[PDB]
């Protein structure tokens, strides 16, 4: 397997490069390409032959390759070109096969948006059906990583707990949602629950209590 | 002492087309009625009894392939008996199938004759009865019309075929005259393998014995029963004679 | 250039097979290999294996070598891959891509859009409809949230629009999540104004057309 | 050392027709439908490691043009990927052709049986109302019989379109098979021409190098960069050494 | 002094399609009007005055086959009238009867069309007095497709002769492009018979005199009255005196 | 395997000649020799000749050599034999039969079913009817023949039923004999209880075709 | 001509051989066939290259070939074996011709059938039309061998006569007859003429008289 | 034998263009050479060009080197001349003519029949029709001539009959004249009888196609 | 350009030779054609290749070529055979071309016809147009070559005169018109004006006065 930077950051007009370290018998005597995949589409050929480059991909992609290492450079950078990065070579070695790299997320350094957050308690249809789900949503922040953390009255709880993983709205920033399954009689049990999204460094919290 | 491979030739004026060469002289062909001639002989080329290179044998009279031996006991013509039937057995089945293929052409005739005779009679009525009343009149007429429509279209399956004929014919006229030139060659080839070196190709169809081959030899020759060793050596000083 | 069209969605069985189709346009001979590339969630891309044409042959990743099989339709146009022995983490978007020469390497030029396969132990069920009721600790002064619960359905995907159609604008469908017991579950929120919210009626309409349950379910506080 | 251009050669038993010939394997084919096969690969013919006038290389698999050294470092077989692919993407779009051009016997088509569907909808029509009457009896008759004389005639053109089908495979398995013959000797003369007189032709698709010539050498005289300067001194002395 | 056989190559693009072989670049071809081109020139060739076995004379202009000369009295190209006239006569009626041929396709059209004419005339007689009667309606109805039917059908001669149009050409052709290098051949082997041992074969399709022939002589030579005595001896001694 | 049909049977006059074929199933065309095999009564068979697919040589054995044709129609997958000058010692049956391979040898394995010449001076007669009566010279106590006598008929073949169809066992058509006048007779006898014999009514149906004439007589003590 | 034995015999079961003599010319230098030919059917193929089997024929048959005489032999005898054999060769020396052997009549030695005799006299009618046909017809014998010999009063007459070849019945064994042609005046002059069948050294004879 | 068709008569101005062309009966494709001979009254031909069957090589005489154009039409069967610049004097009748052989030579065994180009500065003008009174200077005792002046006109042909069509024997028309004028001008005289002249009535019939004018005319003493 | 005579005759059954002097270049070193042309025809080919004949052609004529000259000759000569005669050949010297010769008019030595000459003067609808021309027609003619003059009063007048040249008519004798174009006042102006035609050394003459 080729080695990625999980993540690579800069701003618009600004570039950025991401590296690929291999090996001798892939990187090391095999051409390298590169592909980028948006969210929700198939990957698309950007680099092959270490640096040639398909019609419909602008001078502002440029890759190149040394000994053991490739390297993808984005200038000019852009919003449309968030997205996820992956290099690929010819590895002779075990049989012959495609590898891929790790991939690297590509962040272009937006407005930061604080992320809102709504909390609903289980309807009493769920708990009339002896099930309880409680449901903390978050939406319009950006960047696009949180963290969730739950709590029992005021002692963290880890067990029950659902989280997605954030997702790009239509507006262009992201979105979220996490899940607590618990029993009606622990949802009963407990004076309230709380929900506690951190982003960027600071902390968001809403409160529920059974029906109080 | 020498042996010729050779085939037949005749006083035949037949000629046949293929597709890169026409009005080609054959010594057998075969008239379908359509202006189409298969060969099933071969070419007719008649000519110190020189072998295939350039000549096609006229005093070969007893098949298609053949040898033309000359030793002490004499000479004379010999038709491969097995060799001229097995091409005979192959081009008669296949002349056979173009006949027997092209019967496809009326079996599915048959059917559009049944009807086109249903059709007439049926129109033999309509004109027996006429002697809102002419309103059939113009109907019968569209109808007949219609059936000369579909004659002329019907006939235009004898046209579109009349072409498959043609090509047919030139194509398999080729396969043919191929064919013969394969076990003309193959008769060469059987005999230059056992004679070896006990025999000096002439480069002419005919190999030059080094050790005089009677009558029984030639036969051994022919029916593949050369025993080589047995002439080795007096074929071997008289190479080294010279 | 050419257009590769992939099977439809497959849920399967742990232990079970899997066969995919991938359609190129043009042709139907292809002058150049094509090889399937698998992508989990959310995961790098995994080269499975290819096939060369007129030769027919093929070469497998070592990964997959035994258990995947890559046949060809030459007439149709259309290639094969066929998983066997699945298990849980077979669960992935799978695309068909094109090569540029006969010779499978690291350069696909044409993608496939993927089809997805779910690798799970469970069956097919309907959802259940809960109401995610306003309330006020929802009132921030101004709008109000409110929503619906689509829990333990199986497969995906499921609909969900609101009052028939009609409200669109300030509706949001959360993307799924997939529960250990090999369940989905989603939630979708409409923003509204906190002074219609006794006056309007809010339904949502559920779509979960696997299993052919349709459900409505009205919003209140 | 030394360096022979050949071919791919395998286990297919699979058989077309050109023309001229019959019944030749080749390596790889392709079944269109109505006993129409089109060859794709090339004639099969499976053999000191010889070259590509008497041999097709069943151990070379890579591909369908190509190499087979032998230096002081080994010996083994490698497919041109090059040539190879250039003969795979030229008959791919021939092949595609012959499918796609067929594509008119349908389009065409479409009509006639929208249109054969309208009839005997009609024809349907009349049978139900049926249930001066009896003019409209042997009038409806004429046209049900008129119906399958337009049917045998629309499966007319189907008749005489398989001998469409059928010639058209025939030669363009000819201009396929020639096509694989020119694409060798190209490869051959490419090489014959780098080499010039530092190595010696044995005539049998094979050269006999004058100077060791390692495998790095070899990849020269395959992507076409070999230095004739660098060792022709080193032939030169050689081919007098002898 | 030297004199070779050659033949004409010129500026022509023109490319057309045997059977084994596809854009053919020819001197001379004909576009008959449906894609069907046929060559009536000659393959297009263009090269120390070598002959025909690598070349075509784009210096020579007055004809298709002729000789090309080198004396003291100098040199030129000079094409053979009699030979050339007689390939551009037989070229022609075969390229006439192709398109006299195919005129049978109206011939026997002019009647499917006087009656297709005569149809929607009656067609159109319906049509305005249609202004048990709706009977009538699907009656017409019926007609009117099987009309559209009728031409399908009629036009599936149309697709079929396409076809028919095809192979002709890729054939005559091929039956052309022969029938010149025939000519060329017959031309070279008449001068390489009158001279025989008076001139050298060079094996480039030019003879090297062992006399010094003047354009006299050369005439001779063409007019085939070639007087092989008159410079035997002279040439007798120069074979020996090397 | 192939099946070889001749011609219908032929009356000729002395000097006269006779042309008969045999046509070959399948084919037309045949890649085997062919030749024509006689046969008088009651001798050895005979070769008169044969002819060679393709090149169309034939040979003739020598007593014949001379005044028989032997030709073929290829596209008819015909062949015909052609004798001339007959005497009356041509009379025979007539067989085509095939060779193994294009060479006539004295291995012929499929035949025709032979046709029937017959060479004579005389013209075509219709013939005479007379009855055998029963009598008491024909009655050994129990049963009784009796029959019909067929006299002076020209040429084969003849037809006799007895009660327009009705008896049948027992019932014998013995073969006709040839008289020096050129002319046939036969009888048919029909064995019958000596109980029956007066109360009994019983007729022969004779039918010669080529004279075109039909005979009933009754049989009476 | 090749020359064969005019007749063989023997038992179900049994063995024989049918010899067939020839020169060199002819079986000395040529392949030998065998032919089968039952009552009215052509020649079937038995032997053909001396002892070569066509498809059909059992190892019941078998030929062999010695110098210039060859031999048919045919064990395990049955009843439907019982025809005429014919061999057959090349001569080449004449003019080269097929030339057959004079054939062999086998006779599968069958119970003994004595013959049943009948005898009619010349019809009424005939004699009105001044002709007389005497008719001695014989049936049921077996084997199929009979001599027919006419009698004037007592002596004699051999003149007027007319007798078939025995020929086998349906019921598989054998029929003749046998016609005098007289005037009716010397049918009328005799007092009785009679008709004597010899079959195995046994004898029939019936008689008849102008009608008494 | 191949006959050579021309297109029909031109007129021109000077310094104008003229296409002539000639279709070749059979073919379409010729086997041999066409040249374009033309002929000005009363002069001998001359020859101007000719174009070579396949190669299309053309040679042109001097005297028309540079401003004569000859094309073919294989397909058509079809070959063309185009003159350019005219002058007056390229009036004249123009022939095409094929040889024996591909070779332009003096050889021209088939002609066309010619058609006529005229080269004026005139334009198409009607004629005037007068009378050619009888009177007695042209009475020989016996007959009498009178006839039409069929004045200025242009171009050619005009068509001159008597009484409609009846009179015809004794009927002459003569050839026209070319005035300076550019304009032609003709006689027709009808030699009748000096009895029937007072009482008999004669009048001429001049048709002018060209300008589409029909005038009728009588002739009295 | 060739050289021919411009006429030679002869009478029926007599002979004549017409012929054709060229130079080195043309006649000197290529063939020799020859061509008929009868009024109102193509010409038709006569001789080709110096002396051959075309099918359709009589031995009654015939070609010679001698160095620079050529000749035709026409024995048996026919009234048919009265046409214009050009010889043709190529000419290499300039730019290659084909050359013909002036032409020779042949005249078959008939009947000698004096000719009828008819004289119009103008017509009164032609002078109230203010124009005037006279009309002098000549048929009947054999030779066929007149001669024609004006007459002003009794003094010749050389302007505004047009004659045809002589045509042969359909009873083959020959016709011409002469037209003068005058103006009506000079019409007026004179007595009289007189046609003159000379006809083989003979003379006729017409005359005309101003309606008198």
């Amino acid at each position: 397997v080729l080695t990625q930077p999980p993540s690579v950051s800069a701003a618009p007009g600004q570039k950025v490069t991401i590296s690929c370290s291999g090996s001798s018998s892939n990187i090391g005597n095999d051409y390298v390409s590169w592909y980028q995949q948006l969210p929700g589409t198939a990957p698309k050929l950007l680099i092959y032959d270490n640096n040639k480059r398909p019609s419909g991909i602008p001078d502002r992609f440029s890759g190149s390759k040394s000994g053991t290492s490739a390297t993808l450079g984005i200038t000019g950078l852009q919003t449309g070109d968030e997205a996820n990065y992956y290099c690929a070579t010819w590895d002779r070695r075990p049989t012959a096969y495609v590898v891929f790299g790790g991939g690297t997320k590509l962040t272009v350094l937006q407005p930061k948006a604080a992320p809102s957050v709504t909390l609903f308690p289980p309807s009493s249809e769920e708990l009339q059906a002896n099930k309880a789900t409680l449901v903390c949503l978050i939406s319009d922040f950006y960047p696009g990583a949180v963290t969730v953390a739950w709590k029992a009255d005021s002692s963290p709880v880890k067990a029950g707990v659902e989280t997605t993983t954030p997702s790009k709205q239509s507006n262009n920033k992201y979105a979220a949602s996490s899940y607590l399954s618990l029993t009606p009689e622990q949802w009963k049990s407990h004076r309230s629950y709380s929900c506690q999204v951190t982003h960027e460094g600071s902390t968001v919290e809403k409160t529920v209590a059974p029906t109080e | 002492d020498t042996i010729c491979i050779g085939y037949h030739a005749n006083n035949s004026t037949d000629t046949v087309d293929t597709v890169l060469e026409k009005n080609v002289t054959v010594t057998h062909s075969v008239n379908l009625g359509s202006g189409l001639r298969m060969v099933t002989g071969l070419r007719n080329i008649p000519q110190a009894i020189a072998g295939f290179i350039e000549g096609g044998w006229t005093g070969m009279v007893d098949g298609w392939y053949g040898y033309h031996h000359q030793n002490e006991q004499g000479s004379g013509y010999a038709a491969d008996q097995k060799s001229t039937q097995n091409a005979i057995n192959g081009i008669t089945n296949k002349v056979n199938s173009v006949i027997e293929k092209m019967g496809g052409d009326p079996e599915w005739d048959r059917e559009i004759n049944n009807y086109t005779s249903i059709i007439y009679s049926l129109i033999e009525e309509s004109q027996n009865q006429q002697e809102i009343v002419q309103q059939q009149n113009n109907l019968l007429r569209a109808i007949e019309a219609q059936q000369h429509l579909l004659q002329l279209t019907v006939w235009g399956i004898k046209q579109l075929q009349t072409y498959n004929a043609e090509l047919l014919v030139l194509l398999e006229n080729e396969r043919t005259l191929d064919f013969h030139d394969s076990n003309v060659k193959n008769l060469y080839e059987k005999v230059k393998s056992q004679l070896k070196n006990n025999a000096k190709e002439i480069g002419n169809g005919c190999f030059e014995f080094y050790h005089k081959c009677n009558n029984e030899c030639m036969e051994s020759v022919k029916n593949g029963t050369y025993d080589y060793p047995k002439y080795s050596e007096e074929s071997k000083l008289n190479r080294e004679k010279i | 250039e050419v257009q590769l069209v992939e099977s439809g969605a497959e849920v399967k069985k742990p232990g079970s097979s899997v066969k995919v189709s991938c359609k190129a346009s043009g042709g139907p001979f292809r002058s150049y290999a094509i090889s399937w590339v698998r992508q989990a969630p959310g995961q790098g891309p995994e080269w499975m294996g290819g096939i060369i044409p007129i030769f027919g042959t093929t070469k497998y990743a070592p990964k997959f070598q035994g258990r995947v099989t890559i046949t060809a339709d030459d007439f149709a146009g259309t290639v094969y891959m066929e998983l066997s022995s699945l298990r849980s983490e077979d669960t992935a978007m799978y695309y068909c891509a094109k090569h540029m020469g006969y010779q499978v390497r690291e350069t696909m030029d044409v993608w496939g859009k993927g089809t997805t396969v779910t690798v799970s132990s469970a069956s097919t069920k309907g959802p259940s409809v809960f109401p995610l009721a306003p309330s006020s600790k929802s009132t921030s002064g101004g709008t109000a949230a409110l929503g619906c619960l689509v829990k333990d359905y199986f497969p995906e995907p499921v609909t969900v629009s609101w009052n028939s159609g009609a409200l669109t604008s300030g509706v949001h469908t959360f993307p799924a999540v997939l529960q250990s017991s090999g369940l989905y579950s989603l939630s979708s929120v409409v923003t509204v104004p906190s002074s219609s919210l006794g006056t309007q009626t809010y339904i949502c309409n559920v779509n979960h057309k696997p299993s052919n349950t349709k459900v409505d379910k009205r919003v209140e506080p």
